[PDB]
């Protein structure tokens, strides 16, 4: 039990991490496409850029 | 058609260029130039910034000022003279999408940092940032991943135009295999790089990638991954020289993806760099002989410096 339970653990943070990184960059593209971020060039697409780190911490 | 950079500036501006008169923009030149040279050193000199034409090179008391910008200088400039250590003409051209590891306001502060507040007539400011740096990454899923730049403030504009012109979206055998993805890190800093538009578009992308104000740097991912095919590369101890050391360096100062373009002097290595790079490249590559002339030369450097001959040879 607890190995496959170990490997699945594994096996489903394989998971997580990936489509983590292929979808909040995915929302970090369309973050921009339709919107000039909320009041500068930089500003949420920084924000956006700072929040998806601690998401995977 | 759709082959349309910014072409080289100057054009007007300029009556009877003996000017006497005006030099306006020199006469701020020729303020600092000149207020500059009294005890024994000149800490002036702008090069002699002229607005048509070209601008010079001073070369005759460089020290460290000009002699470090002997050549560092010369980016845009392309020194079509040469000399005694005395003053160096040059010309202007495209040579700025070439300086792409620095922003043309940054040359723009040393241009006139050089110049002791030497002023430009604007005629190079109407032209330096027409194209600002782009590159074109090939990236591991077979054509390219949508690579943007290190810095973010150009997809601003870009993504609030190109989607809605098109789109983008054993144990330890292989430990060591995640240890290379591992490596694939954030291309300097961000990347901000999107997804293939289906490999067919961006033929009908990029002539309108250049359509606003940008410019693209196709690259050459092919040395880390590859999916399909590398031959059996070989240097037979081809020992060579610094001159074309120093030129794949300047091919390979990044990582494994930038393409190259090279001058060489006449009858320098030129059969050696392209079979460098045929073989330390890793790819499948072609050459394209001026005549049968060329070819059967070619091959026989490739010839000597490979040992990649086993009818493994196409002219």
């Amino acid at each position: 039990q607890e190995n496959e339970q170990r490997r699945l653990f594994i096996q489903k943070e394989e998971q997580l991490q990936q489509i983590l990184k292929r979808k909040n960059k995915q929302a970090f593209l369309d973050e921009l496409e339709s919107s000039d971020l909320p009041v500068a060039l930089l500003l949420a697409q920084h924000k956006d850029r700072s929040t998806q780190l601690e998401m995977q911490l | 058609p759709g082959n349309d950079p910014q072409e080289a500036v100057p054009s007007a501006a300029g009556k009877q260029v003996d000017e006497s008169g005006t030099k306006v923009d020199e006469y701020g030149a020729k303020d600092y130039r000149l207020q500059m040279p009294l005890k024994d050193d000149h800490t002036s000199r702008p090069l002699w910034v002229a607005p048509d034409g070209h601008i010079f090179l001073e070369a005759f008391s460089p020290v460290y000022k000009y002699a470090q910008d002997f050549l560092v200088a010369i980016a845009e400039p392309v020194c079509r003279p040469t000399h005694v250590h005395e003053y160096k003409l040059t010309a202007y051209s495209l040579y700025a999408a070439v300086s792409v590891g620095l922003q043309t306001s940054d040359i723009t502060e040393y241009l006139r940092k050089l110049s002791k507040t030497g002023v430009p007539d604007g005629i190079m400011q109407f032209i330096k940032l027409c194209t600002v740096s782009y590159g074109k990454v090939k990236l591991v899923l077979k054509h390219n991943r949508y690579f943007v730049e290190s810095c973010h403030p150009d997809v601003i504009q870009h993504l609030l135009q190109d989607p809605v012109i098109r789109e983008c979206r054993m144990d330890l055998f292989d430990f060591y295999e995640q240890m290379d993805k591992d490596e694939e890190e954030e291309e300097e800093t961000q990347t901000v790089s999107f997804e293939v538009k289906q490999e067919m578009i961006e033929e009908l992308q990029k002539r309108c990638i250049h359509l606003e104000y940008p410019l693209l740097a196709e690259y050459d991912f092919r040395n880390d991954s590859v999916n399909p095919d590398i031959n059996i590369d070989l240097k037979p101890t081809a020992v060579l020289r610094p001159y074309q050391e120093k030129s794949l360096r300047k091919m390979f100062g990044n990582g494994r993806a930038r393409s190259g373009v090279i001058v060489l002097p006449c009858g320098a290595g030129k059969s050696l760099v392209g079979v460098t790079a045929a073989c330390t490249v890793r790819k499948r590559c072609l050459v394209l002989g001026n005549s049968a002339v060329s070819v059967e030369q070619w091959k026989a450097q490739f010839k000597m410096w490979s040992t990649i001959d086993d009818s493994q040879i196409c002219r």
